[PDB]
RNA sequence: AUUUUACCAAUUAAGAAGAAUAUUAUAAUAAUGGGUGUCUUAUAUUUUAAAUAAAUAUUUAAAUUCCGUGUAGUAAAUUUAUUAUUUGUAUUAUUUAUAUAAUAGGUGUAUUAUAUUUAAAUUUUAAAUUUGUUGUUUUAUAUUUAGAUACAUAUUUAUAGAUUAAUAUAUUUAAAUAAUAUUUUAAAAUUUAUUGAAUAAAUAUAGUAAGAUUAUUUUAGUUGAAUUAAUAAAUAAAUAUUUAUUUUUCUUUGU
């Protein structure tokens, strides 16, 4: 049976322990705001 | 309640009412709610925690308290948040009944867990004594299982 | 409380009328249009 | 989104429409397919004292009420249970069969109480140490 | 008035509410005041696993050695960024770096001088700077995280060239 | 439903890619089975209809 | 020597994932106020009281009473329980788009009555209100789409009088025990609160003003009557639904 739904996001080390998680959750969040492997973007509302 | 008064209060404030980006976003963050935390109604005018060196008798030597066993024995636990258990005299126990209802109240508003009493289940697994909503035992499946088949029926 | 819609795509589709804006100004001139260009990024840069 | 939704309703009263009004002036006899409603006759009024000196005038006797007057009782004793014309009319007082059937159905088979006219028969004698607080 | 034809559900309140979440990614973004009981809870939990773990006593959580001022004073962690444009193929006086918002001349000063070293350092000249905003090709608004800008002055006018 | 058809709609509503899998295949149910067979038809020739592939 | 009169005609296949962890009920196992871009402390983060309420109740008698606004344990911890995102797209039902358009170069006439081609002959559109039934009043641009609730029925277990005001009396024939509902939009300001005349509740209710109320080709009665407030007098009449009396007669006649 599962300890959180299914689109819960996994934010998690590989052991089990949250020792870390909201450090991989501002991680996450920081690649969300600018991912590394953004390419060239295409709209006019270009951040430079 | 509370979100009511902080927007009339940041209306009457900083809020020009106008189409300005700083009124449209209060008009959104002002919906946000605060820390709730129940502070007990604190007695100025008996300090619990000052009946400590009352009733007591005193060596005449060291000129300091004499340590009862009985006293320590017969004391009275007042309970508060910073100072969590006091001991107290029996005899001045009855100025502190109200802070004993406050901290046997579960410490949150009622109608937040209003929700258990409404239904028969909860009243039936739950406790209602001076407005503590604390689960009552339960056994377990397994347990019950085991009981009934230890039983035989 | 009512809004204004200076020049808004009509029932049928945007016109050029709104085009022009759309390639000058970067989205329509009411703002309430999101710019979505995924096909023409899709078409050139992928 | 949520709004007040709506619950289901009360019925009324399966003998609200009969009155304690009829009950008490007319009186419902004759055959089951030949029913009238009577009223005992002569005329009511309230005069002076030295007026209808001689009783033998005043008689006692029961005389049938206009058939429309009849009809239209009859029909609010009708409103119940209207889209079944298999189901004759209710009475104007209640009889022994309706009563029973009261109680005599089947979600009332387990009660004791409510059954065969508790309501109707007089209470039972009380304990002698009875006393309340 | 008929009450007994609803039922005992709370209908919802008119004019609705919006949600508390600001929506605004503009100049004048504002920081919420309000604290919530989800934000004490994630600041208890990170600092001391709770609730698996037992609270450290009041000493060590108020004393130099709880974990995360520990942490923050032996392993610190400041994004000091410099401009190109500002030093690249010019012999410029006044290179600018890009800084948290948390840091102050003082403590920008103090980390040129012992990470790498720049000890003659005149003048910084601070200005705080909303971060980047832009959409991408759907339309999302995504704002990049806020920067401070750092206007150092040095002594002698430095330069990187950049080999063409 | 005991057998749907996928051309057919079921709480969902027509969509070309979901329904039809293969334009060219025409499926029926014969002897409690979906049977995909080629889409044929109908041509006049010679003064009777004969069937030809659908999709050519 | 240039040289084709005037007028008269038509909505149809639809190209594209530009249709779904989609809408609405349905889960009787959780629950301290949800707010992500969050993140120091709290003299500044406290809501409580024996009543009808997020707890909602298996009948028709009698009985207070100047329209009777009414029914009681079925089991004593017993199985009518306020349930929810996936160990079935949870299951079972129900509903669902308003972007994208080449279409014909002339059938009736040419001094003026309005589609059916032999030429004429015909008319001013409907639905409501006006009962002195109009010439009064009001509405309708068109296309597509929503829009309004009296059960046309009863197979063997099966068993159904009345009547006095009352105490009473009972020598007269039957029966398919089933209840739940009952147009719509409106005709009015008092109510219950909140914020400095607006805001949010009230299908609350108006002896109830007015209108709208979705389904051709059908198969049997009346076309201006009736009108007695109140002791023992054969009987009100129309309209409509079901339903019943084959008697004489020279023909006829909806009682
Ligand atoms: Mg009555
Ligand atoms: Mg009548
Ligand atoms: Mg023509
Ligand atoms: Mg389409
Ligand atoms: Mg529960
Ligand atoms: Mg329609
Ligand atoms: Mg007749």
């Amino acid at each position: 049976q599962r300890k959180l739904p299914k689109h819960f996001p996994v934010v998690q080390a590989s052991d089990g322990s949250s020792l870390l998680r909201e450090e991989t959750i501002a991680c996450m969040e920081r690649e969300r705001r600018l991912p590394h492997n953004m390419g060239k973007l295409y709209s006019y509302h270009r951040p430079y | 309640m509370f979100r009511v008064t902080g927007l009339q209060l940041k209306n009457p404030v900083v809020f020009k009412q106008g189409q300005g980006m700083f009124s449209h976003q209060l008009k959104r963050l002002l919906q946000k709610k605060s820390i709730h935390r129940y502070n007990w109604d604190p007695l100025p005018m008996y300090d619990p925690r000052k009946l400590v060196h009352a009733s007591r008798h005193m060596d005449v030597e060291t000129w300091r308290e004499v340590p009862d066993p009985h006293w320590d024995e017969r004391s009275y636990l007042v309970p508060d948040q910073m100072f969590y258990n006091i001991p107290v005299p029996p005899e001045y126990k009855d100025a502190y009944w109200w802070r004993e209802l406050q901290a046997r109240r579960v410490q949150c508003p009622v109608e937040w867990v209003s929700h258990r009493m409404y239904n028969k289940g909860d009243r039936q697994r739950y406790d209602f004594q001076d407005l503590a909503f604390r689960k009552k035992f339960e056994f377990s499946y397994e347990e019950v299982v085991k009981n009934a088949k230890d039983m035989r029926s | 409380p009512t809004l204004y819609l200076y020049r808004f795509p009509g029932p049928h589709g945007p016109g050029p009328y709104t085009m022009k804006y759309w390639w000058t100004l970067g989205c329509f001139p009411t703002g309430m249009e999101v710019p979505f260009r995924l096909h023409e990024f899709l078409s050139t840069y992928q | 989104r949520k709004a007040r939704r709506v619950q289901l309703q009360p019925t009324e009263y399966l003998a609200q429409h009969r009155m304690q009004v009829w009950q008490l002036r007319f009186k419902e006899m004759g055959p089951p397919f030949s029913r009238v409603w009577v009223a005992l006759g002569g005329k009511m009024r309230r005069r002076r004292v030295g007026r209808q000196v001689d009783v033998k005038d005043m008689r006692y006797y029961w005389r049938p009420i206009e058939p429309q007057y009849q009809r239209l009782y009859m029909s609010r004793l009708r409103i119940r249970d209207h889209s079944n014309k298999l189901r004759q009319p209710m009475r104007l007082r209640a009889t022994n069969a309706d009563i029973g059937s009261g109680s005599s159905s089947i979600e009332w088979e387990r009660a004791s109480n409510r059954k065969y006219g508790a309501m109707l028969a007089p209470p039972k004698r009380q304990d002698f140490e009875f006393r309340v607080v | 008035w008929r009450t007994w034809e609803y039922q005992h559900t709370r209908p919802d309140p008119r004019p609705f509410p919006d949600p508390p979440v600001n929506d605004y990614f503009g100049r004048s973004r504002i920081w919420n005041p309000i604290a919530c009981k989800l934000g004490y809870v994630r600041k208890k939990a990170d600092e001391w696993g709770w609730p698996n773990k037992p609270p450290p006593p009041t000493g060590l959580r108020y004393s130099q050695e709880f974990f995360p001022f520990f942490f923050e004073r032996y392993f610190p962690d400041a994004e000091v960024r410099l401009l190109l444009d500002s030093v690249l193929n010019n012999e410029t006086k006044r290179p600018v770096f890009q800084i948290p918002c948390s840091m102050s001349k003082v403590e920008l000063v103090n980390y040129l001088k012992n990470i790498y070293g720049i000890d003659n350092v005149v003048r910084v000249e601070v200005r705080n700077r909303r971060g980047r905003r832009y959409k991408n090709e759907v339309g999302e608004i995504k704002m990049m995280d806020d920067y401070k800008v750092a206007v150092v002055e040095l002594d002698t006018p430095v330069s990187v060239e950049l080999k063409q | 439903p005991r057998i749907l058809l996928d051309r057919s709609l079921w709480k969902s509503l027509w969509i070309t890619k979901l329904q039809l899998p293969d334009i060219n295949r025409w499926e029926r149910v014969v002897n409690s089975r979906r049977v995909t067979e080629d889409r044929y038809a109908f041509v006049e020739e010679e003064g009777v209809m004969h069937k030809v592939n659908w999709g050519l």
